[PDB]
């Protein structure tokens, strides 16, 4: 398990996770508050 | 002794040299009246994958 | 040491030493340098100390104002009052501001950067009362009662000064989606508080669940 | 030397058997390390702790409906209940969320630096308050001195686990025999009792 | 107004590109039945259409001949006549995550560089590190200052040239 | 009009960048420290040190050529499309199109193609025959040097 | 013609890769790689694998070209609605007088038909729309790589190392710019990329848009 957790702590893997995060908040982040342009 | 001592870093000036205001470690040192004694070893390669040279007493100075 | 923020294990490393309301409350470790730890105990203290005084004008008056002695308006709209008064004095006001304080600020910076450094003939003859005792905590500013030894009544200054600082957060927001008084708020949690809160009315969050 | 869940397989290495309720499981290898062993050992136990606790308040309620009490069924019971109340939703998450957060964060402190919520800081409380294991305070959540005894104490260990393992299991069981039937777990029973050999999960017109 | 453009909610084209965009859906709604899936989606787009040329003129945005909105920079006429949401506000939105980007990974730079073979720490990343120090960078304008006061922001002249 | 005066920015500012850069390290570099020795026009040090193909001095002035040509077609390309809708009175297909690249591939050069590419059709041939068969002897001397 | 070309870079590359008249030792050198060096007036792409970078470029023109065979044959001579008087192609049947000259490949196949995806945008072809103008910048992006040499970018990234040492903020991985058969195969890759899917929507945006 501890080699496990080292194989997850690669550079793609952390990325993977990564681009997950960025990718789905700002996808949700526009599926509510749909259409942002002007910021109120 | 002729020049720096065992396992001391030095910092390099040959304007040539990748490694140039930089610090290695001084693996050896010759005392025979050779003119580039000063063996030193860096921890980053240069671009063809040598990570030593021997240089001079004049081109090596103390660190930072 | 005072207590600390976290009752468990959070070990801080460098509010060990002594300082004023020290409590270990400093994850982002921005005190690290000493040079400028020195800078921001400053400004926890001009920001305590304004933050009070400008936190009676909001408290003290609607008070009397929510029971019917007065009729002055809300800190919300006391700007707008005030110009449209005949006698009034339009804003020449922001600037007045700025050359008044920019006078004595100054005066301030150029201590906490050479300490007790007014000199001898600068000022016309005050030139010896204008000199401190310690950065922040100047001597013959005070009349009484400042020459106990046991001189931390100190952290008094500091915790009132810190709870002042969450008021005035909470009024502006409190007043930017309630839409009234702080103290008008305040008689809603007591008379209705389920209902009257951050949740449900204060659209502090998306909640429409109507079901 | 113990029982093992199959028999004559050999129990992992880091599997000693002095946690309660060790039969040697973990293929996937979980818990080898020792600061994860000290995490789901107190995992397991919240996972239990909450099952019992709930899975109790199912049945109390599932009873009293069928005997003829007004309650509800244990799905679309917050959906009924919260139409009728003066507490609106949003004023009771936030009640809730609020109020676990200091205990579920003074827990966590205790995992990651045993003894150390002991110190005094909350209330003048010293000698309650901090932990005689892991996941087993004690002090002030055992007034009773029901663990003032290591032979008595092992024991419990292990039917607090037994029964709440079982218990977890039951609530797994409620959300899947309420989706084939969409009935109460109790009358679920009652049916199995009556004609037990035609109701069963074949039956359901589910699953199949 | 300035840079003669109309604001959008006056303008005639605005209102003839909302009805154009939504007589396609119109058109495109005929085929299919009330009740289906279809219809559903097609009638969110008519909602979310509806929604998004409203917000934009309740916005005070500014829509040129073509009718389309237009776009101010300087903060001078931005602030002047009320369009500083538009760019101004925005370029301090970014900064203040780029920045975050830089503090953090700065840090995680020097600190894996103190240990023994630092190659290592760069593919195989210490993710219990890099969370923490991806969690204290709120506050990166502070530490920023307080490293260019200081003077340990950059070096000096221990550096390779290459003449 | 806003997008392409910020477009031809890039051309100008990294043009000379390739410019600059073969001119500065003329007389070194960490990968060759003595290129003065060799000249200005050398094809490359060998495979050593990882390869050193295209350092010298004439291979930036020969990428930048490059850039030269990219930078003065988008500088042309809104100079024609501009003043096309102007004489042809059109002013609203510049503003409206010239805001995604599709109305430039649409508009200027699919559509103002049509009598230039009927020069020499298999019906007749007009005075445009001469530009249509150049227009081709372009795009093959083009071709060739790749 | 484009296939006993392209079996003649393919098969000059396998018989004179263990030795030529130029390199008597290749083996020793290898399958890949980029050069034996600048003596003997140049040694450069003598390896077999880029015989094979080369070949590829002529299947891509061979087979582009048996696909532009397939669909305006097809198109004109082939498929078509059928009325009661016999049957309507869809481009009336012009590829007996067009393809003659070049001219007609580029006026009435590529001309033409890129009618359909260029006023594709505001309908269900807009994807079409958009990957082929993207399919354009990924092939002229390999334009870069195929032409240019990783002799300019070390150097470039040396002043880039600069800066990055400037703020103590550079990577223990030196950065080294690609190797000469990585720049290579990067180009043929994003080349074809380019070339190939900016036919998978001029046709599929044509075809199924019919005519
Ligand atoms: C020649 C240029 C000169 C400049 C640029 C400065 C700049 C400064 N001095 Mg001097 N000083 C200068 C000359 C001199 N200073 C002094 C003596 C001092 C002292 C003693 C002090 C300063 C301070 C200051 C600061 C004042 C900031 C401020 O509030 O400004 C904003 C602008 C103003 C204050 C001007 C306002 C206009 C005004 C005077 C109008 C007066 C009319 C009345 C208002 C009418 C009454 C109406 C009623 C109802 C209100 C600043 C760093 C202070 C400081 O920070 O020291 C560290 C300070 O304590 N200066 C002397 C005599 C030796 C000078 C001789 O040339
Ligand atoms: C330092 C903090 C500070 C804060 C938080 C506020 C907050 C407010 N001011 Mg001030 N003000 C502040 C300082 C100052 N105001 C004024 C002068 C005014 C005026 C003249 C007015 C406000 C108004 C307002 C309110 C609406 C904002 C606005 O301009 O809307 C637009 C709002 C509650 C306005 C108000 O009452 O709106 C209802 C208003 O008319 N403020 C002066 C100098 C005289 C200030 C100096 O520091
Ligand atoms: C720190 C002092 C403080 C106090 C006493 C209050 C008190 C109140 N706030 Mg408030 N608030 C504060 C700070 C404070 N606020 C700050 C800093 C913000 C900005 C983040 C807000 C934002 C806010 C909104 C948006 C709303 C309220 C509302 C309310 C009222 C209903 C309770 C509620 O919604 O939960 C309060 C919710 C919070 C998130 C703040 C609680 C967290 C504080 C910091 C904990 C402090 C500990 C303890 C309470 C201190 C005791 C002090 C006491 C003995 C004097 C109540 C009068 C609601 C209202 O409409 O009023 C009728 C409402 O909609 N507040
Ligand atoms: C399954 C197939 C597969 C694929 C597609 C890749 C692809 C990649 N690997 Mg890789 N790898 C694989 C299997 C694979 N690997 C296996 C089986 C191993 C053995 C465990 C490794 C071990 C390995 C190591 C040790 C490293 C890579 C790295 C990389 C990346 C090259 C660096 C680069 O261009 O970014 C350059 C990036 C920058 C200059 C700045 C950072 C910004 C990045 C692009 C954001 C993160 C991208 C994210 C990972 C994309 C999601 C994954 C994607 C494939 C879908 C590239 C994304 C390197 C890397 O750092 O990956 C990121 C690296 O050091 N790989
Ligand atoms: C220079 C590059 C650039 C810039 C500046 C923008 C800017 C924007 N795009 Mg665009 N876009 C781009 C490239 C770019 N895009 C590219 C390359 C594509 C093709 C892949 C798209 C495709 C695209 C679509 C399809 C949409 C946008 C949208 C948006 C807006 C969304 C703002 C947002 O996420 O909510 C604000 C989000 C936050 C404030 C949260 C972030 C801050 C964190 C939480 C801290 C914004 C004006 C959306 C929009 O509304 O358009 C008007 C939209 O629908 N863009
Ligand atoms: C979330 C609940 C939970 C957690 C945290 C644990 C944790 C643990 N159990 Mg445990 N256990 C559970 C539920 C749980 N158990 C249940 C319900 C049963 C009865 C079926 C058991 C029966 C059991 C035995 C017999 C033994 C353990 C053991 C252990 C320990 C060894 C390491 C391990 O596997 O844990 C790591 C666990 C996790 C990371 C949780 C992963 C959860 C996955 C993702 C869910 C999978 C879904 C599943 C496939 C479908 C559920 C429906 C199903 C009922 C049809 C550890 C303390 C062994 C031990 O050392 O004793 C102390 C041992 O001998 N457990
Ligand atoms: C953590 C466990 C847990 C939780 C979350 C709940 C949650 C709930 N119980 Mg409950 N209950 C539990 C354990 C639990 N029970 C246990 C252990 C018992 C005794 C064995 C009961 C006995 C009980 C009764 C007798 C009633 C509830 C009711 C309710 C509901 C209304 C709560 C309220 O009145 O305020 C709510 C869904 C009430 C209900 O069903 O709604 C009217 C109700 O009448 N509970
Ligand atoms: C290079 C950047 C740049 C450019 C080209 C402009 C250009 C302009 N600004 Mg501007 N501005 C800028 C940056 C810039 N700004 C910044 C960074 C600020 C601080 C936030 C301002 C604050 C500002 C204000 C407050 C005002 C302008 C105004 C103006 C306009 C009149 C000329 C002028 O500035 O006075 C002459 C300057 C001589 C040095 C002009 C369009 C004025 C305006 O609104 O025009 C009608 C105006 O009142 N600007
Ligand atoms: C099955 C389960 C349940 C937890 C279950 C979690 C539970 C039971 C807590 C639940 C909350 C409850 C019951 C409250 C409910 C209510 O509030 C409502 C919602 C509705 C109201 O009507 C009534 C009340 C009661 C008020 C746990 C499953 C975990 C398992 C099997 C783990 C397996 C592994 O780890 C090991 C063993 C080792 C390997 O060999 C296999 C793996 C996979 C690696
Ligand atoms: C450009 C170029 C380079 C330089 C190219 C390099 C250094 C490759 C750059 C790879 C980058 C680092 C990949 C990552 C690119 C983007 C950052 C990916 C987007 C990620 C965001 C979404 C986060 C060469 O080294 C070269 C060598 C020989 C012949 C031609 C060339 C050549 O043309
Ligand atoms: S690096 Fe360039 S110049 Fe040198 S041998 Fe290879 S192709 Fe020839």
């Amino acid at each position: 398990m501890k080699d496990f957790t080292t194989y997850l702590s690669t550079a793609p893997v952390v990325g993977l996770g990564w681009a997950i995060f960025t990718s789905g908040l700002l996808i949700e982040i526009n599926r509510f508050f749909p259409d942002p342009l002007v910021f109120s | 002794e002729i020049g720096p001592k065992r396992g001391s870093l030095v910092k390099v000036l040959r304007p040539e040299s990748y490694w140039y205001n930089q610090v290695g470690k001084v693996v050896s040192v010759d005392q025979s009246g050779i003119r580039y004694p000063v063996v030193v070893r860096f921890e980053n390669q240069n671009y063809a994958g040598v990570s030593t040279n021997n240089y001079a007493l004049d081109e090596i100075e103390e660190v930072k | 040491d005072r207590p600390l923020w976290y009752p468990g294990a959070t070990p801080p490393a460098h509010l060990d030493g002594s300082m004023l309301g020290d409590y270990g409350f400093d994850p982002l470790r921005l005190g690290t340098n000493p040079d400028r730890m020195k800078w921001f105990r400053e400004a926890e203290l001009t920001n305590g100390r304004w933050a009070m005084a400008a936190v009676v004008g909001i408290l003290f008056t609607d008070v009397f104002t929510s029971i019917g002695l007065v009729g002055l308006p809300k800190w919300w709209e006391a700007g707008a009052q005030t110009y449209p008064i005949d006698n009034q004095t339009l804003r020449t006001l922001a600037i007045i501001e700025f050359l008044l304080f920019g006078w004595v600020e100054t005066k301030r910076l150029y201590d906490l950067r050479n300490p007790g450094s007014q000199g001898d003939g600068s000022f016309l003859g005050i030139t010896d009362g204008l000199k401190g005792t310690e950065n922040g905590y100047p001597g013959g500013i005070f009349d009484p009662l400042g020459y106990s030894k046991t001189s931390p009544e100190k952290l008094d200054e500091l915790q009132n000064g810190r709870l002042a600082m969450l008021a005035f957060l909470g009024f502006a927001s409190t007043a930017a989606v309630n839409g009234q008084g702080p103290i008008e708020s305040l008689q809603t949690h007591l008379a209705d508080p389920f209902h009257v809160t951050f949740a449900t009315n204060g659209v502090s969050i998306p909640h429409f669940t109507e079901f | 030397d113990r029982p093992l869940w199959s028999p004559g397989s050999e129990p992992p290495a880091w599997l000693d058997g002095s946690l309660a309720g060790d039969y040697g499981f973990d293929p996937l290898h979980l818990s080898e390390e020792p600061e994860m062993r000290k995490w789901m050992v107190q995992a397991e136990l919240v996972h239990c702790r909450w099952a019992m606790l709930g899975v109790a308040g199912i049945l109390f309620t599932s009873i009293g409906a069928k005997a003829g009490g007004n309650f509800p069924d244990w799905y679309d019971a917050g959906k009924e209940l919260q139409k009728n109340s003066d507490i609106p939703l949003g004023s009771l998450i936030f009640t809730e969320l609020l109020l676990f957060g200091w205990v579920e964060t003074k827990r966590l402190y205790d995992l990651r630096n045993p003894g150390s919520q002991g110190d005094g800081s909350f209330l003048g409380i010293t000698d309650g308050l901090k932990g005689k294991e892991n996941g087993y305070p004690g002090g002030l959540f055992d007034p009773m001195g029901m663990s003032k005894n290591e032979a008595s104490f092992k024991e419990a260990k292990q039917k607090e686990v037994k029964n709440g393992r079982l218990a977890m299991l039951a609530f797994v069981g409620f959300i899947a025999q309420h989706h084939a039937t969409h009935k109460s777990p109790i009358d679920n029973l009652l049916d199995h009792v009556a004609d037990p050999f035609h109701v069963t999960f074949a039956t359901n017109g589910v699953s199949i | 107004d300035i840079a003669g453009l109309t604001p959008c909610s006056e303008s005639k084209a605005y209102n003839k590109l909302e009805r154009k965009e939504l007589k396609v859906l119109d058109k495109r709604l005929k085929q299919y039945e009330p009740g289906s899936a279809p219809y559903l989606a097609l009638q969110a787009t008519k909602e979310r259409t509806e929604n998004r040329f409203k917000t934009y003129a309740k916005q005070g945005l500014l829509c040129g001949n073509d009718g389309l909105p237009h776009l101010i920079s300087d903060p001078g006429l931005a602030l002047r006549f009320n369009h500083a949401g538009e760019v101004f506000i925005p370029t301090f939105g970014f900064l203040y995550v780029a920045g975050y980007i830089g503090h953090v990974g700065r840090q995680y730079i020097i600190l894996s560089k103190e240990d023994a073979k630092p190659t290592d720490k760069e593919i195989i990343l210490d993710v219990p590190l890099a969370l923490k120090l991806a969690f204290q960078g709120w506050a990166w304008p502070l530490a920023s200052i307080q490293e260019l006061r200081n003077g340990s922001l950059l070096e000096k002249d221990e550096n390779i040239t290459v003449s | 009009d806003f997008l392409v005066h910020h477009a031809i920015a890039l051309g100008l500012h990294t043009t000379t960048l390739i410019l600059v850069k073969g001119a500065l390290d003329a007389r070194g570099s960490k990968l060759m420290p003595d290129k003065k020795d060799f000249g200005y026009s050398f094809p490359c040090d060998g495979p050593g040190r990882g390869g050193t193909c295209d350092i010298s001095a004439y291979d930036a002035f020969y990428l930048a050529v490059f850039w030269m040509l990219n930078t003065i077609g988008w500088v042309t390309f809104y100079w024609h499309w501009k003043h096309l809708t102007l004489w042809q009175g059109n002013v609203s297909q510049f503003d409206e199109s010239s805001t995604y690249l599709m109305g430039w591939l649409r508009d200027y050069l699919w559509l103002n193609s049509s009598q230039l590419i009927n020069g020499y059709n298999p019906f007749g041939m007009n005075s445009l025959s001469v530009w249509a068969w150049t227009f081709l002897f372009g795009h093959l001397v083009y071709a060739t040097g790749f | 013609f484009t296939i006993h070309v392209t079996v003649l870079i393919l098969l000059k590359g396998v018989l004179f890769a263990r030795s030529s008249r130029l390199i008597p030792d290749k083996a020793n050198l290898g399958f890949r790689f980029p050069c034996d060096g600048p003596g003997r007036g140049g040694t450069c792409q003598v390896s077999a694998w880029d015989h094979v970078f080369l070949g590829l470029f002529w299947m891509y023109n061979s087979l582009s070209i048996v696909i532009f065979h397939f669909s305006w044959k097809m198109q004109s001579d082939v498929w078509g609605t059928v009325t009661d008087s016999g049957v309507s192609h869809i481009t009336g049947g012009n590829f007996a007088q067009s393809a003659n000259t070049i001219n007609g490949w580029l006026r009435d196949f590529l001309w033409a038909q890129s009618s359909q995806v260029i006023q594709s945008y505001g309908s269900a072809l807009s994807a079409y729309g958009l990957m082929f103008l993207g399919a354009h910048f990924v092939w002229a992006f390999s334009l870069m790589f195929l032409f240019s040499g990783r002799g300019y970018w070390q150097e470039l990234i040396e002043s880039i190392v600069w800066a990055h040492n400037k703020l103590r903020v550079a990577p223990s991985i030196q950065p080294r710019a690609l190797s000469i058969t990585q720049g290579r195969a990067v180009g043929v890759a994003h080349y074809l990329l380019g070339g190939i899917a900016t036919t998978w929507s001029f046709f599929l945006a044509r075809i199924i848009a019919v005519g």
